């Protein structure tokens, strides 16, 4: 269980 | 139903392309809510949260979207949006209802993710609906733990109190406010004296002190406070002819015949002291020259013979 | 023989024994140090092992307070490491340096804060305690308190002992600055507004006196939000009727002009709160105000104001 | 070269 990462991306 | 396993690819492509005209064509009651296959299982909002969509957030939210829908991991659409900064993403999401101490299956927050990547603004937003920084994960850090910088760590503190403030005044919630406010310091003490600023400002030698003075009493400042020996303010500025304050506390109701612990007021100290304006303002304020203190004496008994001339009036 | 006399001296110390203390210590011994170990002198083991009595006896007969273990530590570190609250008053009222510093740094108030002694923690702070003063990691005290309870009490002693000394000076600037940071005055962030507003607008009933505990409290009476609405033109458009009168009663400017040049009055006015408006023009309201946009409050009005207006 | 403790024990 190491934890993942959301979906998405920073913005520019 | 493999089509609607295509169709429902296309539906997430478009969400997180931000491609509207796409999402609208393929967007239906039956797949708004649709998560992906692989990856992490992302529904739409969740995609257009993460990847800045506003549109398609207002599109998603507008034609039913649930904005509590989790992914693999169990984070709500809001926690993307927290973690990669997109503010009004987060706002739209709390406006429709987002729970804004929604927890993964690791116990981490959106705070948690605007805080440990140092959305500051972000933070500021969600403290503004309610999120807790004192609520831990799994591996028992709270939202403070993980900002990396003093500065978002004491607003997180600060910002937190003030909303807890401030909802505790929507409610009116008496209790709440009262807590809220239990470390405030304009009446804190010190611990030996029981002196309050207050008293240091009257006392002070230093320009500004009738200025000093006012601000503290403006700012909730116990005018009638008393040290150890159950001195006021008007005690300490009589005593030391500091005539300027002595008006100030007149002015925020000093109480003229306060006695300290040995009975006397402020104009047995002022008479004491032979400090005769002092005596004369203190007597136009409505002191009483007959109170017999503790030792038997009146203020006049204690006085040189200018300030028995001014008390036998 | 002074040798294995300085140990027995020393184990009388971290033993609590009087009896063996008094018939060993001499003023040759008195400031002695173990020969290994942290090299602990007689009040170093005393204070940490909080023999008070023997702390006593040993500043009596000429202890030194300024002396240091092997690590740099003085007595007063080991008192407040090990929480020893009267050891740390005594070592202080006989002239302990408060901020003291070991070879890391590290001072009396890192130790109590670091190992959750918030009574210690008190104590060092009215003695004059800083507990932003950095160790050799570049940590304050206040960075070692294991808990936030604990750093939030280090804090407010600290901002409560240095409000005091500002006011002693009359800097009016320094006391301005940390009067501004209390929660009282908390601006909502984007609406600006406070808590008093927030009480004034709520729909509960002890409104009144949550408002009347925040004005008590400090609460800046006019406070402007983003419309520049103070607490009574939110009031007066509700018609909380109680917490104006409360709000009267702390001086409250009852002309103050909105974003829109308009009163409070203005507002009650085109809300059509009769009892409402009568109260303002009894609290001093004045009728003939301006808006910015040309009107008086009874051109805003439906005719029972107006009439309300004239009366 | 860590550094160590204090002489002394809890109260």
């Amino acid at each position: 269980s190491p934890r993942g990462c959301a979906d998405g991306r920073d913005a520019d | 139903v493999l089509t609607g396993e295509y169709k429902k690819d296309e539906l997430l492509e478009a969400a997180r392309s931000g491609n509207e005209e796409k999402l609208m064509a393929l967007l239906t009651p039956l797949n708004v809510n649709c998560h992906a296959s692989d990856g992490r299982k992302s529904t739409p909002l969740h995609l257009a949260a993460g990847y800045n969509r506003v549109r398609i957030v207002q599109l998603l939210l507008q034609h039913g979207a649930d904005v509590h829908a989790k992914d693999k991991g169990g984070l709500v659409p809001l926690h993307n949006a927290c973690s990669y900064g997109h503010y009004e993403v987060t706002e739209l999401l709390l406006k429709h209802g987002a729970c804004v101490n929604a927890m993964d299956l690791w116990q981490f927050t959106p705070l948690h993710e605007a805080a440990s990547k140092n959305r500051v603004e972000v933070c500021s937003l969600l403290l503004s609906h309610g999120a807790d920084p004192t609520l831990v994960n799994c591996h028992g850090k709270s939202a403070v733990d993980m900002a990396p910088t003093p500065e978002l760590r004491e607003r997180l503190t600060y910002e937190f109190k003030g909303h807890s403030l401030l909802q505790a005044a929507r409610e009116a919630d008496l209790a709440k406010v009262k807590k809220t406010l239990a470390l405030e310091i304009i009446n804190f003490k010190q611990p030996q004296s029981h002196e309050t600023a207050l008293h240091c400002a009257v006392a002070s030698l230093h320009p500004k002190r009738k200025q000093v003075a006012e601000l503290l009493l403006r700012k909730g400042a116990n005018v009638n406070e008393k040290n150890k020996d159950f001195m006021t303010p008007l005690h300490v500025a009589a005593e030391r002819a500091h005539n300027d304050v002595m008006e100030v506390l007149h002015k925020h109701g000093a109480k003229m015949n306060a006695l300290d612990s040995l009975g006397q007021t402020a104009l047995h100290r002022a008479a004491l002291a032979g400090h005769l304006q002092t005596c004369r303002l203190l007597l136009s304020y409505g002191s009483d020259p007959s109170i017999i203190s503790l030792q038997g004496f009146t203020a006049a008994q204690m006085g040189n013979e200018a300030v028995q001339q001014i008390l036998s009036e």
